[PDB]
């Protein structure tokens, strides 16, 4: 297998895959980057609000 | 000043293909500013991205923009003929500054084509005004890469000669052309032997076209 | 719908000063202010100065400031800038667009960007006189390419100011017709070169002759190209 360095996560959850764009994905779905910051969950990829 | 570098300054890409461009900022620029316009040739500039990411109304779905920070991108999936145009970065700061960017072409469609090279002489009439021009033409011919070096029996020109372009063919998609050398009547009759030399792509050795004075 | 006009073009002398016009329609005035950028020839975009109508206070870039006055009148929902001292590189097309919010606290940037446009004036200072374009024929080449080809045109020279309209023999030929864009010689005129590539054969057949035309001098003149005899 081939071995790199560090840009891809792994997500646990049940939500569905949506055909939209948005640069945050927490496991409950999207949320937009807009807002600094965020109350839906901790777990987070991408450009997202920092969580409070 | 705040200075936005684009990035690349010619982009060929054939129909269909996704283009991505990219514009650095010199310092770190908020989300809410770095905006990304069109400018068809002959046309008032158009507005594709507001914000950062956010389609202005009724644009087309392919077109995205994208990035953060220093660097911002627009990407255009699927490409058409309608989407060539040379695109250009925007920010703004607090204090009312809309500094533009140098601007990226979309040079789309491809196939390299050999250059058809024609010499054309001054004319008596513009010889008894004074002036005498000469003309080389290039005519359907890609890519844009061109250079045309005139001789005046052997001699090597520098100066005293001017070039003009036209747009991509909207049918071939190919370019056209013309070296025009001006000389005075006094300096035009002192030599016998005018040539263009042109070296393009598409041919394997320069073309030189040449006419003797004089002589038809 | 959310519409910008401009001012006719015009055509000034060095030092002179001119005032450029951009009206609104669509969009209530005050609400969002106008800003105002040139492209010069074979150049990019250029920010130049912002006013607002709620408020008059206008910043102007670095590069023309003591020069340039911008004014707004409510009635009838018209921005004026005015350019004074004009010079050669002063030449360029001249947009207005629509900017900033006024009125209200923003967060969509939307209302920090430049959406509607206006069709832009073309501003053309120079010293040199209106004068009539000189049209000299352009010979097919003798001896005929290789086989099947052939090419003639027509040379456009000391024309001012900008455009002329070539055609071709009065608009039946529109195929392989390239018209290059004008070159500003030293002495401040325009040249300008159209050609059309015709098949050989048709050289004795058909007549070719090109049709200039300069608005500003009110001038026509059509010149029939045909192979030099000697
Ligand atoms: C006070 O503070 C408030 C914030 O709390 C400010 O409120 C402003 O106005 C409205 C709120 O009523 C909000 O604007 C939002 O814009 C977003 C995103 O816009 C995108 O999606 C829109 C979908 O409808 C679309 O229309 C947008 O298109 C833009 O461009 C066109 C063309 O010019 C223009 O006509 C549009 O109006 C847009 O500007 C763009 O694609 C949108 O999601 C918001 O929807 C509202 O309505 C839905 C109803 O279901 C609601 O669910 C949303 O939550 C939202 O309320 C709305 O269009 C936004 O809150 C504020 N916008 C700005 C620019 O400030 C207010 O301005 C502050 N000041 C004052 C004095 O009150
Ligand atoms: C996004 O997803 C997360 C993860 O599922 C949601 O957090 C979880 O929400 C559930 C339901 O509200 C919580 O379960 C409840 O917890 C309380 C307190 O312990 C308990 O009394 C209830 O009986 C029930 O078990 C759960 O605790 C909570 N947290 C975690 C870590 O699972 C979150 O609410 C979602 N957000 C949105 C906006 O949907």
């Amino acid at each position: 297998f081939k071995i790199r360095s560090g840009k891809s996560s792994i997500m646990r959850s049940d939500a569905p895959i949506g055909k939209c764009n948005s640069e945050c994905i927490t496991p409950n779905g999207s949320i937009p980057n807009d807002k600094p910051f965020q109350n839906v969950n901790r777990i987070t990829y991408g450009a997202c609000p920092r969580y409070v | 000043e705040i200075v936005l570098t684009q990035s690349p300054g010619t982009l060929s890409l054939s129909p269909g293909e996704r283009a991505t461009l990219s514009c650095r900022a010199s310092q770190s620029v908020t989300n809410r500013f770095i905006a990304w316009y069109q400018h068809k040739p002959g046309q008032s500039p158009r507005l594709l991205i507001y914000g950062a990411s956010s389609r202005a109304t009724g644009i087309p779905d392919r077109f995205s923009g994208r990035g953060s920070g220093t660097d911002f991108t627009l990407t255009i999936s699927r490409l058409e003929p309608e989407d060539f145009a040379v695109y250009y970065c925007q920010q703004y700061d607090t204090s009312p500054r809309w500094t533009f960017g140098q601007g990226t072409k979309l040079e789309i469609k491809r196939t390299v084509a050999a250059p058809s090279v024609f010499i054309f002489p001054p004319s008596d009439e513009q010889l008894k005004s004074g002036t005498a021009s000469v003309v080389c033409l290039l005519n359907n011919f890609y890519p844009r890469e061109a250079k045309v070096q005139w001789k005046v029996d052997n001699a090597l020109q520098s100066g005293n000669s001017q070039e003009s372009v036209t747009e991509q063919d909207s049918k071939d998609s190919t370019y056209s052309l013309s070296s025009t050398l001006t000389l005075s009547k006094a300096d035009y009759e002192k030599h016998k032997v005018y040539a263009c030399e042109v070296t393009h792509q598409g041919l394997s050795s320069p073309v030189t076209k040449s006419f003797n004075r004089g002589e038809c | 719908q959310v519409q910008l006009v401009q001012s006719a073009p015009e055509v000034k002398r060095p030092g002179a000063s001119v005032r450029l016009s951009c009206k609104a329609s669509g969009y209530t005035f005050n609400t969002y202010g106008i800003i105002w950028v040139r492209q010069a020839p074979g150049q990019g975009l250029e920010w130049m100065g912002w006013i607002s109508a709620y408020t008059g206070n206008t910043n102007y870039a670095q590069k023309v400031q003591g020069r340039v006055t911008m004014t707004t009148d409510i009635t009838t929902s018209t921005a004026y800038l005015e350019l004074r001292g004009l010079r050669s590189d002063d030449t360029a097309v001249y947009y207005c667009a629509r900017g900033l919010l006024q009125g209200a606290v923003i967060l969509d940037s939307y209302h920090y960007a430049l959406d509607f446009w206006g069709q832009g004036t073309t501003v053309t200072v120079s010293g040199a006189s209106t004068k009539g374009p000189s049209v000299f024929p352009l010979a097919p080449s003798s001896k005929s390419t290789s086989g099947g080809t052939a090419a003639l045109g027509c040379l456009v020279k000391d024309y001012f100011p900008e455009p002329v309209t070539v055609s071709w023999n009065s608009g039946a030929l529109t195929s392989g017709v390239h018209t290059f864009p004008a070159v500003l010689q030293s002495s401040g005129l325009y040249s300008l070169s159209s050609v059309v590539t015709v098949p050989s054969s048709s050289l004795g057949t058909q007549t070719y002759i090109c049709n200039v035309n300069h608005k500003p001098s009110n001038t026509k003149v059509d010149k029939r190209v045909e192979p030099k005899s000697c």
